């Protein structure tokens, strides 16, 4: 099977060196990351794409393409075991807040790492999650990374990778051990390549939204809110100059003579309105558009900031971005072939009327065996 | 500190003659006079 | 404005003298090896009736030991026209990095001069070194180098060593080729226009970057053109216990990050090899 | 680059989407099947499914229409153990690889790697191949784009990089005006000069009147009354509103995403439909299938990826099953092959 | 037009193994020089009843 | 080269370098580029002996 011998030795020659345990995210990228979650815009797109995606619900079953009679359900008390943890993991912690910090890393630094404490028997105990920012990862010889070093000086748990760990008789791991799920880029170089975030391409529009933002709190209060810029002549004795003014003043809601014309015998006074728009101070125009390229790059229909929208947004970045990555991720390495991690999709609240639809009209067909109008809608057997 | 990989060659660089042996009347003896 | 895909570059390389050469693998940057320098005699031929023996002399047993030595250079660009060319400056260069070293390595490997360069076997000088006797013509005593040196030449080799070729410039060998007999004879070749046997029958491989005494094929010889005795014409080694020339890593290309000033991206490459001299009996030079 | 980069892995998301599997090809007319063993086929249906080590099928789609969309090519690495069993499959990064061609017409290996690497990996074409046909040991594909003067691979590469280079340095250029200009242009309004003759020491009395007027002045609201000596003020318009150049600038974002064909409306349902059966299926998903159906498994047999999948043509292949069912002079199996199920 | 490479340049040097860096080497040149293309022309008259 | 593996050890022989740094410098570090350790600063109440 395995032959072990994969063409990725084409960096560890000289382009990298093995054992340094380098980090897998760059500094800069962490600090972007970071500020964006305090960014209007960018948190709020953020936030979005971890909440839609924590409400999928998690479940065990039968793969589809089960051409593997051999079922790599090894024991069928693992899978159970398995089950119990997609559904509660390590105690203080639901399956629901994994989702959400999974894809909400992956978001921001296109990667997911887990912990997995497997008891002795491929019985796995608890899931943990992993800090992309401060998780270091060092390589082999050939291809491939094979233990990942979390923490500086006092946690230096020297955590094996999948590939290279204390197998059972079947294939499945006795020891802990992570994943490190990896987004791919150009050029391949499947782990020593650079991230694949939408984070990359939005640094001019967030630094334009700042700047603009930055001279409309400015602008708002630093502007003379004031009207009526009235100017005397050179020969008015201050003194009357005064009663002028007390005149003119003295006409706001709730005065002496409020209302009332204001008459001035000789020195004709000249009195100009200022404008003050102050209606355009954030650049209304060169603001929604870099809004919009802050949304549209992480995958969002304007709209959502109707119904055919949200549809949309589900079928076409959600779904194919988040859910099909984390589920190839697990089903690759949490259980054997013929079983593997699945997600309802008639959980999601805006597709119900769709799949209805959709489960109504193919009833009327009558060319089609009844297994195979299930299985083109969910419903395995 | 620095270990030399040893390597398995062996120059001998020596010379022997042929034999003139062969050609030779072979005959064997048992005493030490004949 | 018409710009074509020709590429004529007309620049030429060696022969190669390594496929002769006894290889060697080595991972370590220093490797050892043993030597015998002779076994002694040990027993003589005794008188009868002595209740002795003598205890003879023993032989010597060296351990000898030699490093590998590194190869490296540099060359940078400005990134500026790399971005607008119709080409690659970079897949030119690297094999304008390698096509350095393959004859730098050979050469060196030859005539490499003790520190910091295998010692090749030429500048060794100590490959027994034969020379061939002069000629007189109309008084004069020119030197010179008849057909008849060259077959006592490789003849004269010591059996028991094994087969050896020759090496030697192909001038060397088109001035062979192309000798007369008293009246009007070629010695080899008689009446064909062309004398070309299958050279790996007479074992005799070719190269061009030897010394070549007939300097630019012009110095035959009959009055100022003599081959200027002391020059090097052909050698003879079992090359494969003669020298050995060991690889420990093929050569290497490194971007620099740090150096490269934002306008010249600078490469970095480099190779670590070397070779070393075995038993310099088997082996005879030729020479004028 | 922004909108370039959201076009790239929009393209690179959609075609990993869909799921693999090997099947009987329709056109099935080669009965001698090259379904050589009948566990090649069930070993390939598990590898496409998963692939080599810490990389699935999904990874290995979206790499594969990412490396085509940018350079017109796609190449991949096998291992096949003894007998036609693949053993895993590798991409290999493009911008580093390099091949040698024979001397008739065609390439013969590839080399991967400048120095240390020197794997001259074998092309599919010369390699060691079974009894039946089949190779037994590694290889490469090198997919490649077609292009006008033929030349199949010593043409120049064909994507639609080609084409975008004058708008995205427009695009760049003009956002740079914007990012510059958003910085540097005064924020402040009414410039308030006085005249020669006001005496220091009042005339600041001027600045600070007008100043305490402010939201946190005292005067706020209230009026300036200046007795003598007109000060004049003058409000700067700082429009502000153009520094991208809105009009200048949706028209690069259209073109250099109308090359890469998608609908603008993307960046409506009939929109989605049409990207994903005009450019996504007959430019990713036809070369992509019909590149592996050619060499990975004999003939009769080649890998297919299922339409229903596509969640935007469930819809449509919903009503297009349910008015051929009304239809009656069509035998039941032609029914099923004109919209999928095989038998 | 077309390419004339010249002589490409000595680039290693074999240096000492103690420092970090390497030595600078000549370059080479490339020399994309042109050429021209020459016409061939002439003409010759007939009659028509002389040729029928 | 050299089997003994170096660079172990002087990312042991930093740490430690480091660890009794940290120790002797809360304790008489003084102002500028140290933290100011208790020891010198010295308004901890003080009580001595008498011969």
């Amino acid at each position: 099977p395995a032959p072990s011998a994969n063409p990725a030795k084409i960096f560890i020659r000289r382009f990298f060196s093995a054992g340094v345990a380098k980090n897998v995210v760059s500094y800069s990228n962490v600090m972007a990351a970071q500020r964006a979650m305090e960014h209007p815009v960018a948190f709020r797109c953020l936030d979005k794409l971890g909440l839609t995606v924590q409400s999928v619900k998690w479940d065990v079953g039968k793969d589809p393409q089960n051409t593997q009679v051999g079922d790599g359900g090894m024991s069928a008390s693992q899978r159970k075991a398995l089950q119990q943890i997609l559904q509660r993991p390590n105690p203080t912690m639901s399956g629901a807040q994994l989702r959400y910090s999974a894809a909400l890393s992956w978001a921001c630094f296109g990667r997911m790492a887990f912990k997995v404490s497997v008891m002795s028997d491929g019985s796995v105990n608890a899931i943990w999650p992993l800090g992309i920012p401060f998780l270091k990862q060092k390589f082999d010889r050939y291809g491939d990374v094979e233990s990942f070093q979390y923490g500086d000086e006092a946690g230096k748990e020297t955590i094996p990778s999948f590939t290279k760990v204390e197998k059972n008789d079947k294939g499945r791991p006795i020891k802990n051990y992570a994943f490190m799920i990896v987004k791919p880029s150009i050029n391949g170089a499947m782990n020593f390549d650079v991230q694949n975030t939408p984070l990359q391409a939005i640094g001019v529009p967030v630094a334009l939204y700042d700047a603009l933002m930055a001279r409309a709190i400015d602008s708002a209060d630093g502007t003379p809110n004031s009207k009526w810029l009235v100017t005397a002549s050179r020969d008015l004795d201050d003194g009357q100059a005064k009663e002028v003014k007390e005149g003119i003043e003295e006409t706001k809601p709730g005065g002496d003579n409020g209302g009332e014309i204001i008459f001035i015998a000789g020195t004709d006074v000249k009195v100009q309105e200022m404008k003050n728009d102050l209606s355009d101070i954030h650049s209304k125009v060169p603001l929604d558009d870099q809004a919009r390229t802050i949304a549209g790059n992480f995958g969002i229909p304007i709209a959502l900031l109707y119904d055919e929208s949200r549809k949309a947004f589900f079928e076409d970045t959600i779904e194919p971005g988040y859910l099909t990555p984390l589920e190839d991720g697990f089903s690759m390495f949490l259980c054997g072939a013929g079983y593997r991690v699945i997600f309802d999709r008639d959980s999601i609240p805006a597709l119900r009327k769709s799949r209805a639809d959709i489960a109504a009209t193919y009833d009327k067909v009558t060319f089609i065996t009844e297994e195979e109008k299930r299985e083109v809608t969910g419903w395995p057997a | 500190f620095f270990t030399p990989q040893v390597l398995a060659l062996e120059v001998d660089c020596n010379i022997e003659c042929a034999s003139l042996l062969d050609l030779y009347g072979q005959i064997e003896v048992s005493r030490s006079t004949f | 404005p018409q710009v074509l895909a020709l590429e004529v570059d007309c620049n030429i390389e060696c022969a190669s003298l390594l496929d002769l050469y006894g290889q060697i693998e080595v991972s370590r940057s220093t490797f050892t090896y043993m030597k015998i320098a002779d076994y002694g005699q040990l027993g003589e031929y005794t008188c009868d009736a002595k209740c002795d023996a003598e205890f003879g002399e023993p032989g010597n047993i060296r351990h000898l030991e030699g490093k590998t030595y590194d190869y490296r250079g540099v060359f940078c660009f400005n990134r500026k026209n790399l971005q607008e060319a119709n080409y690659d400056f970079l897949s030119f260069m690297i094999g304008a990095a390698q096509r350095s070293h393959r004859i730098n390595r050979n050469q060196a490997l030859m005539i490499g001069k003790g520190v910091n360069e295998p010692k090749g076997w030429l500048t060794e000088n100590c490959f027994p070194v034969f020379q061939t006797l002069p000629v007189d013509v109309n008084g004069t005593s020119t030197p010179a180098f008849l057909a008849q040196d060259w077959r006592r030449f490789v003849t004269s080799f010591p059996a028991e060593y094994g087969e050896a070729r020759s090496v030697m410039h192909q001038n060397v060998f088109g001035y062979l080729a192309a000798m007369v007999d008293a009246n009007g004879r070629f010695l080899f070749g008689d009446g064909d226009l062309t004398f070309t046997p299958d050279l790996v029958r007479e074992r005799i491989r070719i190269s061009n970057c030897l010394p070549d005494p007939t300097e630019g094929n012009t110095k035959g010889g009959t009055g100022q053109d003599a081959f200027a005795a002391g020059s090097f014409v052909a050698a003879q080694a079992a090359w494969k216990t003669a020298f050995y020339a060991v690889e420990k890593r093929p050569m290497f290309f490194e971007q620099y990050e740090g150096g490269s000033s934002a306008w010249c991206v600078k490469y970095q490459f480099g190779a670590e090899d070397g070779g070393f001299v075995g038993c310099c009996e088997h082996g005879r030079i030729l020479q004028i």
